[PDB]
């Protein structure tokens, strides 16, 4: 999956 | 493989 | 795995 | 069968 | 054989 | 045996 | 990636 | 997300 | 994370 | 940033 | 935002 | 910030 | 920035 | 504003 | 400020 928000 | 990049905060 | 922090 | 997700 | 490898995070 | 991850 | 700066004072 | 104001 | 002040 | 310089007095 | 009256 | 007095 | 002088006694 | 009477 | 006397 896509990482966290930076 | 890893997923992709999050994004902007 | 998770992705990077954006 | 196909490995784990990432 | 093993299998192909699993989908991306 | 099932694959490697991804 | 860090987001953009904020607004002006 | 945008920072705080200045 | 969040950006800087403005 | 800093916000502009204030009305004179 | 704006300064203080001179 | 606020900016500097007038 | 200060205020103009007054006015005239 | 502007200053006393002189 | 204000201003100077006049």
């Amino acid at each position: 999956p896509p990482g966290p928000p930076g | 493989p890893p997923g992709p990049p999050g994004p902007p905060g």
